[PDB]
RNA sequence: GUGUGUACGCCGGCAGGCGCGAACCCCAUUCGUGAUGGGGAUCGGGGAUUAUUCCC
């Protein structure tokens, strides 16, 4: 009866992991987090004050499901539709600088390591941490 | 019974502009012509204002702090590329004379093709 | 002795699902995830129709795993339903008596024939037919 | 979850959860008296505009608006059947409304000042009790157009509550808290004063025996109903405007004059045919 | 684009291309082509098959 | 097992009070479904849409105008929310409310038209049950759509109020007024 | 006049100005063994039940 | 949708430069019947690419 990441709800696991990273600390936060928007197709900055912790938790979850992804893969994942005036809409990618600094901040916590083939993957310490958070999410859901 | 409620400023005066106190602060301070939605958000982030409260519940110190960062963006680390640097530059347009000359040349070409 | 397993296909437009049913304790998984985690959840009851039609006691002795690929959201959901129903019916035909397969099959048919038989859409229109009725 | 009404924002908080889980803010001025239904799905509110508003706890805009009152409205409550609403406003009148039909059923006007504390009865539908600053507590009930029983309080009535079994009505005015029984009409069984300021609010525990009273003096008194004497006291930093008790006594919530509010959380067996032989249990001596 | 290519540098205005539409053109390698229409974004560019 | 709409609304207690419309409202045990989304072909043949469950017919009819074309999951969510609101406000089975609203909103006699350039002349005729159901659904959907437009009120809420008023028989609903006016015009020129 | 219910026995044809109406033959659910001809608007088939507010009018009358 | 014709690494809000071998949909957030946080025409200032499109 071992609980894994895939068993629990993904959105609830993202919220739990973001709060755990914020509470534990030791996560480097860039100075320009409150002056930037996450992509060129965004009109406004994110409403949430702690978007960086949510982005870090979301990035780590994707590496668990599909490892070896690089900066470009993270840019493609978080991309979206762009509306431009009286011109038809088009797909637009995310911002590379935000995703790269998230990956570097994750590596400082000894949870993300460089891939030999290319890109980044998860440390076995990080996989243990995600499994433990997955166990807490499932336990809390069953109790309530 | 004596229960004194908290005071609520129904109107505000910021930078010779009247600000409605019943709006949320981020939208309320966009009534200034120079200020837009993104500049309002970055200024309020720098001046650590809670964004879930209306313009009326702000204290006097908070308002003067917002004015202080809004007047001196460099001192509080607001980048230059975000600022609206409106230098006094209104150059005359010489494109009209060139366009008239081009139209005259096109008319001359049409006349030559007619001949 | 030898392992008891059945693999079946389900199809809907360009979406194809492969379902494997073996002896087990009642686990149903799609792409490594449980049934309740499949999106969109608005059609989640569509993904739960066979079990609710049959009850947990019939799914208690089998484990089913589904891999779905291609198409859109709705087509994938319908393919998963068809694959699950067909896999259970085939398992009961092979390793369980034929009678129970008969009642379960007739129940699945009388609810919705799409659960077991795929009918793809062809091009039939009035434009192919000539003007007027065939007779009179 | 508990609904905290404050200024123009009605906030719904969960257990713990210092940030509100939901917020209703579509009020131009100082919403009043958020109250849950017996199913915990709908909530009645009031406003200084004068409209009675039904809210769904998962929505953002009111489901039903009632426009009868002309001035600010301060008390609203449900009935025994969870489909009617009783309200009372600052235009000295109390009105009974129907939820599906979306119209006023009935009107009462028998008060001389601000009507700002009303209660309803779970046991009997159409039986409700209201209170005003004109020092009187009038009980409108049954199926009729005039008050069957009235009660006199010496000071403006801040709060009224109905005890479920036996019909004991408790009224809080100034320092005084008075108990009136309905077996004999207008019978003041006991009057108690244990606060040195105005008694703001009154609550009843999950067990009928305990009764709680909060007041401006930043102190909450806990009484026994059988004895009618103090059994406990609580001290707080600011004056308690609001007092609320969760299921059993799990969570105690007090809302203050200022913004902050305080939350106070709490191998093998013998078979039937076998003959049972009991072994002595070893007794432990102190050192 | 396979047979079709966009050519720049031969002309300097869209009026120039219009005069020479349908003209035979060729590469140094010997592939023969034809001028089809003038483009808009470079002033002298045109389309050729 | 028992089949309940959206997992919570039973169909056994629902009953139809109109004998004429019993064969054209599909809500009973054979037509009971968990969701109003079946991916069926009910427009292929004449009279076949009488076999379509009435909730699915309402869901199909709410995909208008144009800006809502092809978005069926959104309409399913709207119908689910409207049913929840109906149950909260009234406390009865929303399916019974929908059936009563459709029964009351259906006109019984209409008027046929003989029209030239100068004037159009007018005659009273009867209405078939299938057209009664179709027109009732159309009127309810149109009333909800016009009530929700340029107003601070969710389309689900307006749909819930329209069904409540129509099942009540009150004149506050768009469909009841339209039916009354059509019946009055048919009556006046018999 | 009480409301009456009728059953469609024979679908006669498409009438009206533009063909929009349908002439049908209907018999009352009462045990009066009566049958008349009515005009119906909309798709109507055999076995349908019609609600007549006024049952005295005849479709083909001078 | 393969004619010898970019995956990943670093820096920067973005536009990019520097090296190397899917939308729609769905869940939640803010807004609110006010030409409105709908709409982005027009206008001012700044920045990248080899006058040109794009970015703030
Ligand atoms: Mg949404
Ligand atoms: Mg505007
Ligand atoms: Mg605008």
């Amino acid at each position: 009866p071992g609980v894994t990441v895939k068993d629990v709800n993904q959105q609830e696991f993202v919220r739990a992991l973001a709060a755990f990273l914020k509470k534990s600390g030791k996560l480097k936060v860039p100075e320009w987090v409150d002056t930037v928007k996450l992509a060129k197709h965004k009109e406004l900055a994110p409403y949430d004050e702690n978007w960086f912790y949510t982005r870090a938790a979301s990035t780590a979850r994707h590496l668990y499901l599909r490892g070896g992804a690089g900066v470009g893969s993270m840019t493609k994942i978080y991309g979206g539709r762009q509306r431009n005036g009286v011109m038809p809409s088009h797909f637009s990618r995310g911002s590379k600088s935000v995703a790269r600094r998230v990956l570097q901040a994750l590596e400082g916590l000894k949870m993300v390591e460089k891939d030999q083939d290319g890109g980044r993957k998860l440390t076995p310490q990080g996989q243990r941490d995600l499994d433990r958070i997955a166990g807490q999410v499932a336990a809390a859901n069953k109790k309530h | 019974s004596l229960v004194i409620p908290e005071k609520f400023q129904h109107i505000l005066r910021v930078l010779n502009t009247n600000i409605d106190g019943r709006r949320k602060i981020a939208f309320a301070i966009t009534a200034i012509k120079g200020v837009g939605r993104r500049y309002a958000h970055v200024v309020l982030r720098k001046a650590d204002i809670d964004l879930t409260k209306r313009a009326g519940e702000l204290t006097e110190d908070e308002v003067e702090r917002v004015i202080t960062i809004m007047q001196n963006p460099r001192q509080y680390k607001i980048p230059d590329w975000f600022l609206n640097r409106q230098x006094x530059x209104x150059x005359x347009x010489x494109x009209x004379x060139x366009x008239x000359x081009x139209x005259x040349x096109x008319x001359x070409x049409x006349x030559x093709x007619x001949x | 002795g030898p392992l008891q397993s059945v693999q079946v296909f389900g199809r809907k437009k360009t979406a194809t699902a492969v379902a494997h049913c073996k002896r087990g304790n009642g686990l149903i998984k799609v792409n490594g995830r449980p049934l309740e985690m499949i999106e969109p959840r608005t059609l989640q009851y569509k993904l739960l129709e066979p079990v609710l039609l049959l009850g947990k006691e019939r799914f208690a002795g089998v484990d089913i795993r589904v891999r779905v690929k291609g198409g859109g959201h709705v087509a994938q959901i319908y393919a998963i339903r068809q694959s699950i129903s067909k896999a259970l019916v085939a398992y009961y035909q092979k390793y369980v008596d034929e009678a129970s397969k008969k009642e379960i099959k007739d129940i699945l048919i009388q609810y919705d024939r799409t659960l077991l038989v795929a009918d793809p859409r062809r091009c039939e229109s009035k434009k192919f037919g000539g003007p007027g009725a065939r007779a009179r | 979850n508990y609904a905290v009404t404050a200024s123009s924002r009605i906030h719904i908080y969960g257990r713990y959860s210092q940030e509100p889980i939901k917020t209703f803010s579509r009020f131009k001025d100082t919403a009043y008296c958020a109250t849950f239904r017996q199913d915990g799905r709908l909530l009645v509110a009031g406003s200084e505009d004068g409209g009675v508003q039904l809210f769904d706890i998962s929505g953002r805009a009111p489901l039903r608006q009632f426009e009868g009152h002309t001035k600010a409205v301060h008390t609203v409550d449900f009935t025994a059947d969870k489909y009617h609403v009783v309200s009372g406003a600052d235009d000295y009148t109390v009105k009974l409304w129907d939820i599906p039909n979306s119209k006023e059923i009935l009107t009462f006007k028998e008060h001389s000042d601000y009507v700002r504390c009303g209660c309803a009865s779970k046991l009997n539908p159409d039986l409700f009790i209201t209170g005003s600053y004109d020092h009187t507590v009038k009980m409108f009930d049954a199926r009729t157009s005039e008050s069957v029983l009235s009660v006199e309080h010496g000071q403006p009535v801040e709060s009224v509550l109905l005890f479920p079994s036996g019909g004991l009505l408790v009224s809080a005015g100034g320092r005084y808290v008075k108990v009136w029984d309905m077996l004999k009409g207008g019978q003041l069984l006991v009057s108690l004063k244990n606060h040195h300021k105005t008694v703001t609010c009154l609550c009843l525990s999950s067990s009928g025996q305990r009764l709680l009273s909060g007041s401006l003096d930043r102190k909450v008194k806990v009484y026994s109903t059988t004895s009618y004497k103090v059994v406990h006291s609580f001290d707080y930093a600011a004056s308690i405007l609001s007092l609320a008790l969760a299921h059993e006594d799990e969570t105690i919530v007090v809302g203050m004059t200022n913004g902050i509010l305080s939350v106070k959380h709490r191998n093998y067996m013998k078979q039937r045919d076998d003959i049972l032989i009991n072994r002595p249990a070893k007794k432990h001596l102190e050192l | 684009f396979k047979n079709t290519s966009f050519i720049k540098g031969m002309f300097n205005s869209a009026l120039e291309v219009a005069k020479f539409e349908g003209a035979v053109i060729r590469t140094v390698s010997g592939i023969r082509g034809q001028i089809k229409k003038a483009l808009r974004a470079p002033e002298g560019a045109f389309r050729a098959s | 097992p028992d089949i309940k709409l959206f997992g919570k609304w039973s169909t056994d207690d629902v009953q139809i009070n109109d004998i004429s419309l019993q064969d054209y409202i599909a809500v009973k045990e054979k037509y009971a479904k968990y969701l109003p989304h079946s991916a069926g072909r009910y427009a292929a043949k004449r009279f076949r849409k009488a076999q379509c469950p009435i909730v699915e017919r309402l869901t199909n009819s709410m995909m208008m105008h144009g800006r809502n074309n092809g978005k069926k999951l959104m309409t399913v969510r709207i119908v689910k929310h409207a049913f929840e609101i109906i149950h909260l406000l009234t406390g009865e089975n929303p399916l019974q409310v929908l059936v009563n609203a459709i029964i009351n909103s259906g006109p019984r006699e209409d008027s046929t038209r003989i029209g030239r350039a100068g004037t159009v002349r007018r005659q009273a005729v009867d209405v078939s049950p299938l057209r009664r159901v179709n027109q009732a659904i159309w009127l309810l959907c149109t009333g909800a759509r016009e009530a929700a437009f340029r107003n601070i009120k969710t389309i689900a809420e307006c749909l819930a109020d329209e069904l409540i008023n129509a099942a009540k028989g009150s004149s506050n609903s768009y469909a009841i007024k339209k039916k009354d006016e059509l019946e009055r015009v048919a009556k006046s020129n018999r | 006049q009480p409301i009456k219910l009728a059953r469609v026995t024979k679908v006669l044809g498409r009438t009206g100005s533009q063909g929009q109406c349908t002439q049908v033959r209907v018999e009352f659910m009462d045990d009066t063994s009566r049958s008349i001809i009515r005009n119906v608007k909309g798709p109507v088939r055999e076995g349908d039940v019609l609600t007549l507010l006024e049952s005295e009018r005849e479709a083909r009358r001078l």
